[PDB]
Protein backbone atom coordinates (compact mmCIF):
# COMPACT_ATOMS: atom_id res chain seq x y z
CA UNK A 1 0.00 0.00 0.00
CA UNK A 2 1.26 3.57 -0.86
CA UNK A 3 -0.36 6.86 0.54
CA UNK A 4 1.52 10.06 1.86
CA UNK A 5 4.51 7.47 2.05
CA UNK A 6 5.23 4.80 0.74
CA UNK A 7 5.06 1.00 2.54
CA UNK A 8 6.64 -2.14 0.62
CA UNK A 9 5.41 -5.41 2.11
CA UNK A 10 6.21 -9.11 0.70
CA UNK A 11 5.84 -12.65 1.29
CA UNK A 12 5.81 -16.23 -0.19
CA UNK A 13 5.34 -19.58 1.27
CA UNK A 14 5.75 -23.13 0.04
CA UNK A 15 6.40 -26.45 1.66
CA UNK A 16 6.25 -29.92 -0.19
CA UNK A 17 6.81 -33.44 0.95
CA UNK A 18 6.42 -37.10 -0.02
CA UNK A 19 6.80 -40.06 2.12
CA UNK A 20 6.92 -43.42 0.26
CA UNK A 21 7.08 -47.31 1.62
CA UNK A 22 7.48 -50.30 -0.21
CA UNK A 23 7.34 -53.83 1.21
CA UNK A 24 7.15 -57.57 -0.25
CA UNK A 25 7.38 -61.11 1.41
CA UNK A 26 7.43 -64.34 -0.65
CA UNK A 27 7.19 -68.06 0.49
CA UNK A 28 7.16 -71.61 -0.47
CA UNK A 29 7.52 -74.64 1.10
CA UNK A 30 7.08 -78.30 0.01
CA UNK A 31 7.65 -81.99 1.58
CA UNK A 32 6.61 -85.30 0.05
CA UNK A 33 7.99 -88.52 1.77
CA UNK A 34 7.46 -91.58 -0.12
CA UNK A 35 8.93 -95.34 0.85
CA UNK A 36 8.54 -98.65 -0.14
CA UNK A 37 9.27 -102.31 1.23
CA UNK A 38 8.72 -105.39 0.08
CA UNK A 39 9.24 -108.50 2.01
CA UNK A 40 8.89 -112.21 -0.09
CA UNK A 41 9.58 -115.91 1.72
CA UNK A 42 9.09 -117.12 -1.49
CA UNK A 43 11.11 -120.12 -0.85
CA UNK A 44 13.94 -120.22 -3.65
CA UNK A 45 17.40 -119.61 -3.51
CA UNK A 46 17.53 -116.86 -5.69
CA UNK A 47 13.97 -116.45 -7.60
CA UNK A 48 12.65 -115.07 -4.12
CA UNK A 49 14.77 -112.54 -3.89
CA UNK A 50 14.28 -111.47 -7.16
CA UNK B 1 13.53 5.14 -5.55
CA UNK B 2 13.66 1.16 -3.87
CA UNK B 3 13.10 -2.46 -5.23
CA UNK B 4 14.17 -5.09 -3.12
CA UNK B 5 14.07 -8.69 -4.49
CA UNK B 6 14.16 -12.25 -2.79
CA UNK B 7 14.63 -15.81 -4.51
CA UNK B 8 15.04 -19.10 -2.65
CA UNK B 9 14.01 -23.10 -4.12
CA UNK B 10 15.05 -26.27 -2.28
CA UNK B 11 15.04 -29.94 -3.77
CA UNK B 12 15.19 -33.08 -2.24
CA UNK B 13 15.08 -36.74 -2.88
CA UNK B 14 15.88 -39.62 -1.43
CA UNK B 15 15.24 -43.45 -2.80
CA UNK B 16 15.99 -46.73 -0.90
CA UNK B 17 15.28 -50.25 -1.71
CA UNK B 18 16.08 -53.56 -0.24
CA UNK B 19 15.74 -56.97 -1.60
CA UNK B 20 16.52 -60.57 -0.19
CA UNK B 21 16.15 -64.26 -1.13
CA UNK B 22 17.03 -67.74 0.12
CA UNK B 23 16.22 -70.98 -1.37
CA UNK B 24 17.09 -74.33 0.36
CA UNK B 25 16.53 -77.84 -0.90
CA UNK B 26 17.36 -81.19 0.69
CA UNK B 27 16.95 -84.61 0.04
CA UNK B 28 18.80 -87.95 2.05
CA UNK B 29 17.60 -91.53 1.53
CA UNK B 30 18.74 -94.80 1.81
CA UNK B 31 17.74 -98.20 0.33
CA UNK B 32 18.86 -102.05 0.79
CA UNK B 33 18.00 -105.67 0.17
CA UNK B 34 19.43 -109.27 0.65
CA UNK B 35 18.86 -111.99 -1.25
CA UNK B 36 19.00 -114.91 1.73
CA UNK B 37 19.67 -118.46 0.52
CA UNK B 38 20.23 -121.05 4.00
CA UNK B 39 20.44 -120.98 7.75
CA UNK B 40 22.32 -123.32 10.12
CA UNK B 41 21.97 -123.64 13.79
CA UNK B 42 25.50 -124.94 15.36
CA UNK B 43 24.70 -127.21 17.77
CA UNK B 44 26.33 -125.54 21.65
CA UNK B 45 27.22 -128.71 23.54
CA UNK B 46 28.86 -131.95 22.52
CA UNK B 47 30.94 -130.39 19.88
CA UNK B 48 34.01 -132.42 17.40
CA UNK B 49 36.81 -129.92 16.65
C1 LIG C 1 8.48 -17.24 -5.58
O1 LIG C 1 8.17 -18.48 -4.93
C2 LIG C 1 7.70 -19.49 -5.84
C3 LIG C 1 7.29 -20.68 -5.00
O2 LIG C 1 6.55 -20.28 -3.85
C4 LIG C 1 8.79 -19.82 -6.85
O3 LIG C 1 8.30 -20.78 -7.78
C5 LIG C 1 9.22 -18.55 -7.59
O4 LIG C 1 10.33 -18.84 -8.43
C6 LIG C 1 9.61 -17.46 -6.59
N1 LIG C 1 9.93 -16.23 -7.29
C7 LIG C 1 11.15 -15.95 -7.75
C8 LIG C 1 11.31 -14.63 -8.45
O5 LIG C 1 12.09 -16.73 -7.62
C1 LIG D 1 11.96 -30.51 -6.49
O1 LIG D 1 10.71 -30.17 -5.91
C2 LIG D 1 9.61 -30.20 -6.83
C3 LIG D 1 8.41 -29.68 -6.07
O2 LIG D 1 8.11 -28.35 -6.47
C4 LIG D 1 9.44 -31.61 -7.38
O3 LIG D 1 8.40 -31.61 -8.34
C5 LIG D 1 10.75 -32.10 -7.99
O4 LIG D 1 10.61 -33.47 -8.36
C6 LIG D 1 11.90 -31.94 -7.01
N1 LIG D 1 13.15 -32.31 -7.64
C7 LIG D 1 13.63 -33.56 -7.65
C8 LIG D 1 14.94 -33.76 -8.35
O5 LIG D 1 13.02 -34.49 -7.14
Amino acid sequence: YEDKINVGGGLSGDHCKKFGGGKTERARKAMAVEDIISRVRGGSSGWSGG
Amino acid sequence: KGSFRFSYSKNETYQLFLSYSSKKEKMFLHVKGEIHLGRFVMRNRDVVL
